[PDB]
C-alpha cells in the first residue's frame, strides 16, 4: 500500500511528462504540507539542487523509465514508511520515497547523493 | 536550429522545475537532432560534439547552446538556448546565461556550442 | 541618509548583477555591508548557496536588470534603537518587497541583514 | 488592524509566562499566530529548541514581566504588498525590538524577527 | 542553593524554549536570591558575583550554576544548574551541561557559580 | 566489513566521543568512517549556521542519554540502492530515534556519505 502508492504516483508523474506539481491531482499522492512547501520553493527558487524533485534527474529517457519501475518493499521506521525505487533499464536512478490517513502520502523524496 | 529556439522559448515554465535539460534537448530534438540523452545538463558536451554541433566562441546566435558546470547547491549544472535576446532553459532567463546567484557568485566554467 | 544608502546600495549592486560580476565578489561590498555580514554571506555562498536559495539581497532568483534598476522604491525609514529599517521593492509590476537593516558604522550606514516577507520556514 | 493584533497577542502571551502550559502548546495562539506558521514553530522546539537558541516571540533568554507588560509600544505597520510589518519595543529601560510579520486571514502572525545583525 | 535546584527540575520544559536564563533565576529566586537581570544567559556573570556567589571549579555539587559563552548558531550563550546528576536549564539536559551539539563542537568558556 | 557493521562500530565510537570535552567531528579519527567532503562541509556548517537544522547531524537530535542510547543501537539490514548501501538505525530503548545512513565503499572500506532524519520536507 506504500509501495502502491509508490507506484500509482510515479506511474502517473512520469505519464504527465503541465508540470504535475501545479495540478492538484498530485494531492493524492503527496501529503498536503509538503506540496505546499514544495510549490512554494518552486516559485521560489526552484527545486533543492537544481533538479526534479521526484526524478531527481535534470534529463532522463521517460519511455524506457515509465517501462522500468522498479519497488522494493517498504521499510518501516515508527510511522514512516521507507520505499526504495529504480527507474530505467540502463543505469538506473534511485530515489527513497518517505510515507505516512487511509491511504499513504508523500511525506518526502530522497536521492543517494554525498552530502557535501 | 532556429525553430529550436523558438521551441524551447514557447515551452517554458514559470519558473525553474530542475529539468533544463529535458527542456533544451526536446528543444533541439524538434530542431532536428536527437542527442544522445544525460541525466545532467553539465555532461552534454560530449554529447553535443557527438552530432553537428560545435563549440563557439564571442556573441550568442539565436539557437547556440550553453553548457554550465555545477555551482554550489547545484550539483548538476545548467543547459540553455539562446533565443536572440534571451537564454532559455525550463524558463525564461530574465538575466543572463547564468540562471541565478549561486552561479553569478562562484561563475563556474561553461561552453558555448 | 539610510534610505539614500539603501537606494544608493541597490542601484549598486543591481549595476555589479551579471554574468561576469556579482556583488559579493567586489571588494566594493564593504563600503555598503557590514564587514561580518559579508564574511557570513561569502561562506555560505560558497558552500550550501545562497540562504534558501535566492538572492540574499534581492530575495530572487531571476530579475530583468532594466526594469529593477529603474524602480527601486523605498519607504521612510524605522529607527528601531540604533538599527534602521528602510522597506523597499523592485520592479514596475508585481514588486518584490524587501527590509534592509543598516547600522551606523562609521560616517556611514552599513547593510547588516535584509529580510525576505516571507513566513517562518 | 496589524497593530491591533501584534498588541492583543504580546499581551495575552506575556499575560501567560506565569502558567504551567508554554504559551505556544496552549491552542488560544491559534487566535493570534497563523496555523502553518504555529505547527512549524512546535515542531521546532521540539526538534532543536527555538532559533538562536532564544524565545521566538521575545527574542531574549530572561526579562522583567512586569517591565515589559506595561510598556509595549507599537508604530504604524509598514505594508509590504499584502504583508503587514508592525515594529514592537518592549521595555522601559533599553527596550528590545521585534517585527512581527502579519497576513489577513483576521489579522494573523507568520513570523516574527530580530534586529540583529546577520553573521 | 538544593531548594533552587529542586525548583528548577520540577519546573522544566520537555524541550529548550530558549528561556534557559529566566529559567535558572526563578529557580535561584525560589531558593532566596533575587539576581540583577541580564537579556542574555553569557551575560550573567557579574549579576551571580554580585549576589554573593564565587567562581567553582571541579565536581559539580547540586545547586551550582554554569554559564556559557556564544556557540555557533547560539548567539547568547547558555545557563544552566546541577539538580545532583542532571544539569537544568528551562529543560532537564541528559547528556551534560553543553545543551546541543553546536556547543559541544564548538567547546566555548564556561564558568561555574556557587554559595 | 558489511555496512551495518560500518555502522554500528562508527555509533559505537561516536556516542563515545560525544561529551562535554570531546565531540566526534573535531576528532581525526571521524576519517575513518566519514566521506571526507562529507566532513569538510560538516565542519563548515557547525563553524558557522550551526549543524544543519538545529540538530546532531549524525543522531539527529538536541540531547540524549549516553548510557541508555550506547545500550541500544538497533541496525536492520541494508537496503542496497545501487552502489549505495542505506542502513536504518534505531537509538534509545523507549520512543526511539530513526536514521538512514548513506554509506558507500571508498577502497573495499564502507565511508558515511549522508545521514537523513525521518522528518517531512522543510
Amino acid at each position: 500500500s506504500p509501495e502502491a502508492a509508490a507506484i500509482s504516483f510515479y506511474t502517473w508523474f512520469i505519464q504527465h511528462d503541465t508540470y504535475p506539481l501545479s495540478e492538484p491531482d498530485i494531492e493524492r499522492y503527496v501529503a498536503t504540507d509538503t506540496v505546499g512547501r514544495l510549490r512554494n520553493d518552486y516559485a521560489h527558487a526552484g527545486p533543492p539542487n537544481g533538479v526534479d524533485y521526484f526524478l531527481k534527474v535534470q534529463d532522463y529517457d521517460s519511455r524506457d523509465w515509465l517501462a522500468h519501475i522498479q519497488v522494493q518493499r517498504a521499510l518501516m521506521l515508527g510511522d514512516v514508511a521507507v520505499v526504495p525505487v529504480s527507474f530505467g533499464s540502463q543505469d538506473p536512478v534511485h530515489v527513497l520515497v518517505f510515507l505516512k490517513d487511509a491511504t499513504w502520502k508523500i511525506i518526502k523524496i530522497d536521492d543517494t547523493w554525498e552530502y557535501r | 536550429g532556429i525553430s529550436a529556439a523558438n521551441y524551447a522559448a514557447s515551452n517554458i515554465e514559470p519558473n525553474s522545475v530542475g529539468r533544463c535539460a529535458e527542456y533544451v534537448r526536446k528543444a533541439i530534438e524538434w530542431g532536428g537532432i536527437s542527442l544522445q540523452r544525460t541525466r545532467s545538463a553539465k555532461d552534454y558536451g560530449p554529447s553535443l560534439l557527438a552530432a553537428g554541433f560545435h563549440e563557439a566562441i564571442g556573441s550568442p546566435m539565436k539557437g547556440d547552446v550553453i553548457v554550465i558546470q555545477p555551482a554550489p547547491g547545484h550539483p548538476h549544472g545548467h543547459m540553455a538556448i539562446y533565443d536572440g535576446s534571451h537564454w532559455i532553459s525550463d524558463f525564461k532567463q530574465l538575466h543572463g546565461f547564468y540562471p541565478g546567484p549561486a552561479y553569478r557568485s562562484a561563475k563556474p566554467a561553461y561552453k558555448t556550442y
